[PDB]
């Protein structure tokens, strides 16, 4: 009885991936108007985004992350990242300042990881000028809500150990745990990897 | 960012 287990899990993922607007029931999360911001938030599949929006999101990711990727074991390759960001399974939360200028986004997916239904956050990226205003925390709280409303078991993400601000944001401010799949949770002599996998159960 | 193993 091993296919029955993954079938219940994959059914829930497949259903979430057929949703229209995962935030339709939650209009209060479509605005963030604190600390000088006036943002409107939308949740769309990548197929619903304009090409210039995808370009902005890729460029913001590259600006913020390219050096940190090269400092890691992964490296940075434009094509690999663009293909990941434009996969048909990609979902986006996009924050538009004054409903007009894109200033932040998350790329997330409903997927199976280690036999569990999860919401995987593949990116959370803010322009520098909108940081330390609570917007990133709010976007992650939206992800947590969507994980609950679709019956996922956790929100998961990867963070570089050398991305010290993001590590403190997730681990301390948002109290994500180190996931059992993280490299640090294998081996009893302190292995050496440059990222951690973090998660927060629903 | 990204999806590690
Ligand atoms: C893969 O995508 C997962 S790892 C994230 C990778 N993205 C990344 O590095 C992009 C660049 N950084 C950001 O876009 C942004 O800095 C975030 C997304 C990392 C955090 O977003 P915010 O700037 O909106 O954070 P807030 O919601 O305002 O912060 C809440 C509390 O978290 C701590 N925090 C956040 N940044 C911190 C930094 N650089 N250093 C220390 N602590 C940080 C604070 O406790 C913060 O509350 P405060 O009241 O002190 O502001
Ligand atoms: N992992």
């Amino acid at each position: 009885e091993e296919r029955a287990a993954m079938d219940a899990v994959c059914a829930k993922v497949d259903a979430a991936n057929r949703l229209g607007d995962p935030l339709e029931a939650f209009p209060v999360f479509k605005k963030y108007d604190r600390n000088g911001l006036n943002v409107s938030i939308e949740c769309k599949r990548v197929s619903g985004l304009e090409p210039a929006t995808v370009d902005w999101a890729f460029d913001l990711t590259k600006t913020n992350m390219q050096t940190m990727y090269e400092q890691s074991e992964w490296g940075w390759k434009d094509r690999e990242k663009r293909e990941e960001m434009t996969d048909d399974r990609a979902w986006y939360l996009i924050a538009w300042e004054n409903s007009s200028v894109p200033v932040a986004f998350s790329h997330f997916r409903f997927d199976v990881e280690c036999g569990d239904e999860v919401l995987y956050c593949y990116e959370v990226q803010l322009e520098s000028k909108v940081r330390r205003k609570g917007l990133g925390k709010f976007l992650i709280q939206i992800l947590q809500l969507m994980a609950n409303s679709t019956q996922m078991k956790k929100v998961m993400l990867t963070v570089f150990k050398h991305n010290h601000g993001a590590y403190q944001f997730f681990r301390e401010a948002l109290q994500f745990e180190i996931d059992d799949s993280s490299p640090s949770m294998s081996g009893c002599c302190g292995e050496d990897c440059s990222y951690e996998i973090l998660s927060r159960r629903t | 960012s990204g999806r590690g193993k």
